């Protein structure tokens, strides 16, 4: 699984049989525990 | 409950664009609504195509949101027009139009802030405590057909008097609050009755 | 009903959602504006069974006991003049024709009893000469005009009336 | 009723005003009924030809009407959002 | 096949709805006017002319 | 997340409320004279 992001410290509680974990949208949001926070963006 | 028109104005961009964000992740005919995994799974030829076809189906969701959001926008348009209307004539002014500034004979109208529109609190004049009376067009005296500048002829049980419309002021016939205008023989339904002159 | 357009559609999204979502929006705003423009008043007022408007007629624009649908003979001439599977419905609207008939019958006995009292909260009786009179001092006309020549002005309303219902006759 | 077939509510001769709009001049409330809705209150007023009704008190009421503006104002990357 | 047929018929839903709504926008918008007429003509009489 | 941004409104709440008060301070102490001139 590829992607680009910033790597977090998670404060979430996985399960010893979760490996993936996405929020709404069904976009990816943590992976095995660090959170996928992207890179600030925006509009000029 | 009180402002349902705003709360369901922001539920409706709410549900847009929940539906546009859900839509983002849809397969639409591809092998995954992913784009990352089709690029780092998929060979550049097969990528490109399911890429076409991401596109595609991307385009038109966004096509239909900009469309609906088009439409929502000229009816905020409308809404926006008739309250600046309001604020100029109710709130700056007195309105003579019915029910434009609330129900009744409208007096004035205060503005109040809502967080994605306005409040107009209407302050409006009603009748009540209704009583009924004995009217005439006009009373035939001397010959004469008078008939009232401002209000109208009403008699309890036996004794004329003239009031105006919207509230029982009774006052006694006079020269100066009644005009004379031809004689009594063509008004329908006139009566007899003594003017007073002072 | 086949099910592979069921299966070929629920991995394309959920445009049928939108789509059936905003045509109950639409016939929600359809309801909305029948309501808000019929239902000006909350009392259905009735026109006394007789009929003493100073000589003015209203029994052409009145309800009739016939029972034509509760409908006056213009109403009549409007409604019949005016000429009207695969997943397509339709609503039946919220208000009926009989609904929006009573409607505009109860308007009408405000209209030509309480004059525009009624709009403005209760109905409060007048006679048609003297509400006549008022709606003449509106647009600057003393009330002398009115009583002198009134019937006139009922005659005059009346062949109005009367060209009114023959242009909704035959001119099309 | 013309506008189909309604189950599970009892219907009931009276009307009453509107809760849940059904249709074609039917309407439910809440176990659950099922009416036909009332246009208002029936009165009849006593027209005449030499009789009139005037007031003699007054209400101030205040009431409250409420109008929308603006929206919030959504900005859509369409390049980011097709593609990422 | 079915996917073409699928895509096209879609399309033709789409305009179909996006016309509706202009009517119903349209038709919204008549019916404001004549409430307005109603209420400021026949609950009452107009100053305003024509 | 998606580029999908939301521009704040160009008036804040507060000069709405500003607004909104100064108009109906107008209306009362000064009735629809304010709003045909001075
Ligand atoms: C007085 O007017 C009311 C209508 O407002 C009517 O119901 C009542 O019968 C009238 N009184 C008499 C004695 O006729
Ligand atoms: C009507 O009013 C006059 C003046 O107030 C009074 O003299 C008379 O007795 C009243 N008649 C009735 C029937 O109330
Ligand atoms: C009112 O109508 C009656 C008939 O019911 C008649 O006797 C009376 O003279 C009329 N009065 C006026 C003022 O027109
Ligand atoms: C009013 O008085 C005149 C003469 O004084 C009389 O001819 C006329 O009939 C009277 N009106 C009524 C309604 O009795
Ligand atoms: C009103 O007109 C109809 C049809 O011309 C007629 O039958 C009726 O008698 C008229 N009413 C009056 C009060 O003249
Ligand atoms: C039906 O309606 C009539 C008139 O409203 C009423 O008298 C009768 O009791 C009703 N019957 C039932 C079973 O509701
Ligand atoms: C009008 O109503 C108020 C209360 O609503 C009462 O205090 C007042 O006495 C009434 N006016 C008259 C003339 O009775």
């Amino acid at each position: 699984l590829t992607g680009t992001g910033v790597l977090t410290e998670s404060n979430k509680k996985f399960l010893p049989f979760q490996q993936f974990g996405r929020d709404i949208a069904d976009t990816t949001d943590a992976v095995r525990i660090l959170d996928i926070t992207p890179c600030s963006f925006g509009g000029v | 409950s009180a402002l349902g028109k705003l709360q369901d104005v922001v539920n409706q961009n709410a549900q847009a664009l929940n539906t546009l964000v859900k839509q983002l992740s849809s397969n639409f005919g591809a092998i995954s609504s992913v784009l990352n995994d089709i690029l780092s799974r998929l060979d550049p030829p097969e990528a490109e195509v399911q890429i076409d076809r991401l596109i595609t189906g991307r385009l038109q969701s966004l096509q239909t949101y900009v469309t609906q959001q088009l439409i929502r926008a000229a009816e905020i348009r409308a809404s926006a027009n008739l309250a600046a209307t309001k604020m100029s004539e109710c709130v700056l002014g007195q309105s003579k139009r019915v029910d434009f500034c609330g129900k009744g004979y409208h007096l004035m109208s205060f503005p109040q802030s809502a967080p994605h529109g306005v409040v107009f609190l209407h302050v409006t004049y009603v009748p009540a405590q209704e009583k009924n009376f004995t009217t005439a067009p006009a009373i035939c005296h001397d010959g004469k057909a008078h008939f009232p500048r401002e209000g109208v002829f009403v008699s309890n049980g036996t004794h004329w008097f003239v009031t105006q419309r919207n509230f029982y002021e009774p006052q006694i016939i006079t020269t100066d609050n009644t005009f004379v205008s031809g004689n009594c023989d063509v008004v329908i339904g006139i009566v007899n009755n003594t003017v007073y002159d002072p | 009903d086949s099910t592979e357009c069921s299966n070929l559609l629920l991995q394309y999204g959920s445009f049928c959602t939108q789509l059936n979502r905003a045509l109950t929006g639409i016939a929600v705003e359809q309801d909305k504006n029948t309501q808000e423009v019929f239902a000006q008043v909350k009392q259905i007022y009735k026109t006394p069974p007789i009929k003493d408007f100073g000589g003015f007629n209203f029994s052409q624009i009145l309800p009739d006991p016939s029972k034509p649908s509760k409908r006056s003979f213009i109403e009549d001439l409007l409604f019949n003049k005016v000429t009207l599977f695969n997943g397509l419905t339709v609503l039946p609207p919220l208000l009926t024709d009989e609904m929006i008939a009573q409607y505009t019958s109860a308007l009408l006995a405000g209209t030509i009893t309480s004059g525009w009292t009624f709009g403005a909260g209760a109905a409060l009786q007048i006679p048609f000469a003297m509400q006549m009179a008022y709606r003449f001092n509106g647009i600057g006309v003393t009330q002398n005009v009115l009583y002198e020549n009134q019937k006139l002005i009922a005659n005059q309303f009346n062949s109005a009336i009367g060209k009114i219902q023959d242009s909704l006759s035959s001119t099309a | 009723t013309r506008a189909g077939c309604l189950i599970g509510a009892e219907h009931v001769n009276n009307s009453y005003e509107c809760d849940i709009p059904i249709g074609a001049g039917i309407c439910a409330s809440y176990s659950i009924i099922a009416y036909t809705m009332s246009l208002g209150a029936e009165n009849s007023v006593a027209y005449s030809n030499n009789s009139i009704a005037i007031p003699t008190n007054f209400t101030i009421s205040v009431t409250t009407e409420i109008l929308p503006v603006s929206m919030t104002k959504t900005s859509v990357d369409c390049t980011m959002y097709i593609c990422g």
